[PDB]
């Protein structure tokens, strides 16, 4: 099935060439192409004012780069590595160490965000949980050592908010 | 009136679903479309930065960032 | 609709509008309340020059109304 | 003060005009012969000239630009030069300079110079109309000439302008 | 010399629009924003290499024409004289000769090359 | 047919022919030449007593000379 | 203090003509440019704040450099950056830009933008969204709220 | 330059405004994306197929998930393939409304750039609301498409493919039979359909030269 | 008090230009489905005023080899000329009442684009070459065909002077004796004001900006003045010359008004065609222009002659 087009020879009748002529000399479809732009001129715009009104979302909106922690407990993270095993740009830098309890937990946890491709495949791979994409966009940096993340950097942007995560999670967490 | 002719543009209070702590005011509509849904006002000094001018994203508490970015339908 | 462009407009005419007002105060005020006596060729000009002739200040504007009958 | 204008006004003219004929670059020539068909049409029009001087501005300045196009088009130097860059340019426009205020000179402090005739130092308001009554217009109607009585001179003026036309197709069709 | 005064007037404005940006505001750091730009690489030589145009009749086209405007430019103190024929023989006769030119080197395609 | 290779141009042929044709059959050129006869830029001189001419008046206000009444009168 | 109260009055004004409009040059190489189109949208406008893009460098306020810069194209980064009005910002947009990203190993790739123009406002994501664009503008103009120029320079 | 969509160096040697030659130089915006897929596996290089070309957001990926599956026998359930092709022309639309766009910006045209990016302003929520991205959506696994979609995606597939007909019967309605557009665009970029076929062109180009020919 | 009149037609023209500029970019924002400039100061007005300042502050410098003296002297002559035109627009009594006016506005006009090439030659960066040779053409192309329906409009009732054409514009505009005339030279005003690129071939895309591509950060607002104050000025001379109101006799505020309402409507309709269409092309320019404008015209012109001597309408011409 195919459907070509540009084919015609034009129809010399009197009456369509006096009505060619006429669109030569009065540049008729000119003045409906001025309609049309008249057309949307009376309308109303679909803008959104941007500190005041702000654009729309989805549940599985990937940020911040956020932890959580447990109901009434400590990290979530165990060490285990799996998000540095499929982050792709290896942003993901985690040297554990067992606490000074011996249960096996972290030492430098580190995400990369001038590398962060900000798939979610951390998302995936953890086990737990623990590393969360988080829900808003302000980095927004003057510098470029404040880019970089740390441990209780990214503990302190998980106490920032976690009922926010919970809620997205619970949303999300049959789908995925 | 000079607070809210100077601030953006709007006149549009009239639906009054509430407020927070920082005393920041969070007005939802159904009679707009889709986007403007859901308006914040910022108020002055809320951590004395004196946020009347050069207002800032993320001066609002996260369960309202939730609300406000259409992700949930009540407050 | 076009609830909001016709304030840039308005206030555009009426930076459009006094070039204009501007102009006609500024003729009326010339010559002392006369419309200015514009002189299109030589014998318009004569004319005018006679006038500013006889009128005493040397500003044809006077115009020395009737009474130089005597 | 000033009674000798159009003197004053031909003075500028003939230093743009020099430095225009001093051969530079010919875009800084053709900067020269808009200032000095700009000077030119004022000389002639606070002369007593209606219109003719306008036109000519049109019509002698459209001529400029089609040889603005034309000497960008064609052929300019590696880097092209100014009055004030080379000996013989520099040379010339200075000595057409030093001419000029010469003849100033020769002029304001004496009565007359006689180089090729009798030339008679006071500005041109003598001699002059003594305030005709014409209200006729002398160049609206010595223009609306060409029409009434000129037959034979718009015709092979016309016939002249075809015969270019054909001419200048044929010149580069010649190929 | 009273639209002197109105250019004298704008020729003031002028310079004082030139010196207002050059000495009111900062200070003038050169030696790279001098360089020539085309559209992100430094190119070969610069401008008024022999740039061979397009349109070859087509000056000369404009030129000859702005002189037939020339001549037809006096029509209205054409429309007010007793001689009537000549008036409107020798308009016509003008008009219609610059049809026939215009008419040849559009026959002749000397406008159907490089426009 | 003739009428469309190039219709704005063989229109602007049509006007143009029409431009030349029409005054030819004109019944208002006289009226012109009247009327571009009788308006007088300079001064109609008065002349020598007479050799008895019986016309061109005494006083411009007799209707003897050349007068003009249809501009009001259509 | 009428002379620094007019010095500082003076310098609130300039600063806000400064803040005003801040027109870029539309440089974007690769798809952070497609947001940048994207941040040229009806639902998220540009000219209400008066960034208006005008596609010849030398004036331009700011350059918005997004997409992958390269080795190949680095020289004519910097020899576009260099010509431009002397007040002069970087808005580097992407995770490309701003430090590599997901090509940050893999030879012909400068390792961020760091390494050849200064870098004041960082947006970073791949792409950012245009919301997030929108308010690294507005940081910059509040980078532009507190210049402080002629007090300095005054005080000096 | 802005009507060199994205970047593309063109040293054109030309005769004055009417050329003599012109030669692309691309390779610019090199990134040696084989050379990382050779130093990766294949879930932790399916960006690289996002990102490669940057409108087609998931026809590279159903193009690379299938390359995967006919190298390793394996058929997909029939709904992520319905999905899959439901996306594929959704993307087609995004990729042909870019393609329309962009040729209206390099020839001027200024105010449907606006109109159908607001269009496809709604094609990113749409993609938002399923992958959770803006633009490179990975969202299709080698092994069929995974993390689906929830309730409330479907409708307003429906009411969009409803507006869409009128707005694309709107572009069609101001440009598309306009005068000066056409005047400006027809009598150019002909090429012979034999040489359509052995310059390796492919598409678009053998779609509008000539042969019949769809995959 | 004629300085004051200079004054007071130096000053209006300034923020004539400055709120088109904002007039623009908030009728092209309502044109393009968007919001324009809402947010800063009121309005959108003391932006614009603060983008007089902004492009103040921006210190210009020149380029390597780009003679400084015919390049300073290129937008200087353009804003001087842009001004200059309005010296005998009859706003009800004009500055200078010359006794020929539209010559001069041809005059002026044909300076304004050797403004244009003069900065095209001496920015000599080898894209204002180009641009300043795209002007060159359609100058050669737009100095023909308005002229002469300048001609034709002005044979019927003008004869140059302005006041007597302001006296013809009493029982019916001239847009009914002369309509299709009317439009050809509407067209031609598009074109030779170089705004609305359905006629420009300057400001593309395809080139980047010829005429100021490396000019100077500072006198971009002279250049930009220039052409703008030049679409205020052919907007003016189409409302005057063609149509408009018998006016308020000795009364001069009504007239004033309707013209000013007739002339900025029209305007608005001029931006409104800049937003809608496509650029243009080089040789269909020159085809199009000629091949269709040029033999019409002629015919025009011939009827516009004959008809005072088909219907004995030759003019009252002092
Ligand atoms: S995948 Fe989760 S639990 Fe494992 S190391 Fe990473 S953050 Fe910790
Ligand atoms: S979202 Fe992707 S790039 Fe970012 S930390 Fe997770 S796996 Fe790494
Ligand atoms: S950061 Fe992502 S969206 Fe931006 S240019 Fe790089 S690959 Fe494209």
């Amino acid at each position: 099935t195919y459907k070509y087009v540009n084919l015609r020879e034009p129809s010399m009748d009197m009456k369509s060439v006096t009505d060619r002529a006429a669109q030569t000399l009065l540049w008729t479809e000119l003045i409906r192409g001025l309609g049309m732009t008249l057309s949307y001129l009376f309308r109303e715009p679909a803008t959104i004012n941007y500190p005041f009104e702000k654009g729309p979302l989805s549940p599985r909106f990937r940020g911040e780069h956020a932890l959580r922690r447990y109901p009434s407990g400590e990290e979530r993270c165990i060490a285990c590595k799996l998000c540095e095993a499929v982050c792709p740009a290896q942003a993901i830098t985690i040297e554990a160490e067992p606490r000074a309890d011996g249960s096996r937990r972290t030492t430098r946890y580190d995400i990369d965000m001038t590398k962060c491709i900000y798939c979610g495949f951390c998302q995936e791979a953890c086990p737990v949980d623990a590393i969360v994409e988080g829900p808003n966009f302000e980095f927004s940096t003057e510098t470029h050592e404040e880019l970089l993340y740390n441990k209780e950097k990214l503990l302190n942007n998980g106490d920032k908010w976690e009922a926010e995560i919970a809620a997205n999670i619970q949303a999300d967490y049959l789908y995925r | 009136y000079l607070r809210v002719l100077f601030r953006a543009n709007d006149v549009r209070v009239g639906t009054l679903v509430g407020e927070d702590k920082y005393g920041n005011k969070y007005y939802e509509d159904n009679k707009q479309f889709f986007g403007r849904h859901r308006w914040v006002i910022y108020t002055t000094e809320m951590n004395g930065k004196n946020t009347f001018w050069d207002v800032d994203g993320s001066m609002v508490p996260p369960e309202w960032h939730r609300w406000l970015h259409c992700m949930t339908d009540d407050p | 609709m076009w609830f909001e462009v016709l304030p840039g407009i308005a206030v555009m005419g009426v930076c459009l509008f006094i070039p204009g007002m501007a102009t006609a105060r500024i003729h009326r005020f010339s010559n002392g309340g006369r419309e200015k006596r514009v002189a299109h060729y030589s014998y318009q000009w004569y004319l005018m020059e006679r006038d500013r002739r006889v009128s005493g200040v040397n500003r044809y504007y006077v115009s020395k109304g009737l009474e130089n009958i005597d | 003060m000033m009674t000798y204008i159009v003197f004053i006004l031909s003075i500028i003219f003939v230093m743009g005009f020099v430095g225009f004929s001093s051969k530079p670059s010919p875009i800084y020539g053709g900067l020269g012969l808009i200032v000095s068909g700009g000077v030119g049409c004022g000389i002639v029009l606070n002369f007593g000239g209606s219109f003719l001087g306008l036109m000519v501005f049109l019509i002698y300045l459209g001529g400029m630009m089609v040889v603005f196009g034309y000497t960008t088009a064609m052929a300019t130097e590696q880097y092209p030069e100014v009055w004030v860059s080379n000996k013989v340019v520099l040379g010339t426009f200075i000595t057409g300079l030093l001419m000029e205020f010469l003849m100033v000179y020769y002029v304001l402090k004496d009565k007359e110079v006689e180089i090729v005739f009798k030339f008679n130092g006071m500005g041109d308001w003598v001699i002059y109309d003594t305030g005709d009554s014409g209200f006729f217009s002398e160049e609206a109607m010595g223009i609306a000439a060409l029409y009434s009585y000129g037959t034979w001179l718009v015709i092979v003026t016309g016939w002249s302008l075809l015969i270019g036309v054909v001419v200048i197709m044929e010149i580069t069709r010649g190929n | 010399m009273n639209l002197m005064i109105t250019l004298l007037t704008n020729f003031t404005l002028a310079t004082l629009l030139v010196t207002i940006a050059f000495w009111l505001p900062q200070l003038n750091v050169y030696s790279e924003k001098t360089s020539p730009y085309e559209c992100g690489f430094d190119p070969m030589g610069s401008a008024r290499l022999p740039f061979s145009m397009k349109f070859f009749l087509v000056a000369i086209t404009f030129l000859l024409f702005d002189l037939e405007i020339a001549l037809l430019l006096p029509l209205p103190w054409a429309s007010q004289t007793t001689n009537l024929n000549t008036m409107l023989t020798m308009a016509l006769l003008l008009i219609f000769l610059l049809a026939v030119s215009l008419a040849y080197e559009w026959t002749q395609k000397g406008l159907e090359w490089t426009e | 047919n003739v009428w469309a290779k190039e219709p704005v141009l063989v229109a602007s042929f049509a006007i143009a022919g029409l431009a030349v044709i029409l005054p030819t059959l004109s019944p208002y050129t006289k009226y012109s030449l009247m009327i571009n006869r009788a308006t007088p830029y300079n001064y109609p001189v008065p002349l020598r007593d007479d050799g008895n001419m019986p016309d061109v008046p005494s006083h411009p206000q007799d209707p003897q000379g050349p007068s003009l009444e249809w501009l009001k009168r259509l | 203090s009428r002379g620094e109260y007019v010095v500082a009055k003076l310098d609130d004004l300039i600063n806000w003509a400064r803040r005003s409009s801040l027109w870029p040059m539309t440089f974007g190489l690769a798809c952070c440019a497609v947001e940048m189109m994207h941040m040229a949208a009806p639902r998220y406008d540009m000219d209400r704040f008066g960034v208006v893009f005008r596609a010849s460098p030398r004036q331009s306020d700011v350059m918005i450099v997004a997409g992958t810069l390269t080795n190949k194209m680095a020289p004519a980064l910097r020899k576009v950056y260099d010509q431009m009005p002397e007040p002069r910002y970087v808005v580097s947009m992407g995770s490309c830009a701003n430090g590599g990203g997901y090509y940050h190993y893999s030879y012909s790739v400068v390792r961020g933008c760091d390494r050849i123009v200064p870098v004041d406002i960082y947006v970073p994501g791949c792409p950012p969204t245009a919301e997030a664009l929108l308010y690294g503008i507005l940081q910059l103009q509040k980078k532009i709220k507190r210049e402080k120029r002629l007090r300095i320079w005054y005080r000096r | 330059h802005p009507a060199a969509h994205g970047v593309l160096r063109l040293v054109m040697e030309l005769s004055g405004e009417m050329v003599r030659k012109c030669d692309p130089h691309i390779g610019l915006l090199h990134r040696g994306t084989e050379k990382l897929i050779e130093y990766k596996t294949y879930l932790q290089a399916l960006p690289y197929f996002d990102r490669l070309d940057y409108v087609s957001m998931m026809c590279n990926e159903q193009a690379y998930s299938l390359a995967v599956e006919k190298l390793l026998n394996i058929q997909p359930p029939p709904r992520a393939q319905w999905i899959r092709v439901l996306f594929g022309e959704i993307t087609r639309l995004l990729n042909h409304i870019m393609a329309v766009t962009t040729h209206a910006l390099d020839i001027g045209a200024m105010t449907p750039f606006f109109w159908m990016f607001e269009e496809r302003e709604k094609m990113f929520e749409f993609y938002e609301r399923v992958s959770g991205a803006r633009m490179h959506a990975a969202y299709v696994r080698p092994g069929g498409v995974h993390q689906d979609l929830p309730l409330g995606l479907m409708d307003d597939i429906y009411e969009f493919s409803k507006n869409f007909s009128l707005r694309i019967d709107e572009l069609e309605e101001m440009l598309t039979n306009n005068r000066i557009w056409r005047n400006r665009t027809v009598d150019i970029g002909v090429v012979t359909a034999e040489d359509a076929l052995n310059y390796g062109f492919s598409g678009v180009m053998l779609r509008g030269s000539g042969i019949q020919w769809d995959l | 008090m004629f300085m004051i009149n200079v004054l007071t037609l130096i000053i209006p023209i300034l923020l004539a230009v400055a709120f088109l500029t904002l007039v623009e970019r908030k009728v092209l924002g309502y044109m393009q489905f968007r919001k324009g400039p809402n947010v800063v100061g009121p309005y959108g007005l003391l932006q614009p005023i603060a983008d007089a300042i902004k492009l103040f502050i921006k210190e210009p410098l020149r380029p390597a080899t780009s003679s400084i003296s015919m390049f300073i002297l290129a937008p200087i002559l353009a804003l001087t000329l842009a001004l200059t035109m309005w010296i005998p627009l009859p706003m009800p009594y004009p500055l200078i009442n010359m006794n020929l006016g539209v010559l001069f506005m041809l005059a002026m006009s044909s300076l304004a684009v050797y403004s244009i090439l003069w900065s095209g030659w001496a920015s000599n960066s080898k894209y204002a070459l180009i641009g300043a040779l795209r002007a060159v053409a359609q100058t050669i192309s737009y100095e023909v065909t308005l002229a002469i329906i300048l001609l034709s409009v002005l044979l019927m009732n003008g004869s140059f002077t302005l006041s007597t054409l302001i006296i013809t514009q009493e029982q019916v505009w001239l847009i009914f004796p002369a309509w299709p005339l009317a439009m050809m030279w509407f067209i031609s005003t598009l074109a030779e004001t170089n705004r609305a690129p359905f006629d420009l071939t300057e400001g593309e895309s395809e080139l980047v900006s010829g005429f100021n591509v490396e000019y100077a950060a500072g006198p971009f607002a002279l250049f930009f003045m220039a052409e703008y104050a030049n679409i205020i000025m052919m907007n003016i001379f189409t409302t005057t010359l063609f149509l408009g109101a018998f006016h308020n006799p000795y009364m001069p505020e009504l007239y004033t008004i309707n013209f000013t309402i007739k002339s900025l409507l029209l305007s608005i309709t001029f931006l409104w065609i800049r937003a809608s269409y496509p650029r243009f092309r080089y040789d269909q320019l020159m085809h199009l222009l000629w091949k269709n404008f040029l033999p019409l015209t002629l015919a025009l012109c011939m009827w516009h002659v004959s008809l005072p001597i088909l219907l004995s309408s030759i003019p009252p011409q002092t």
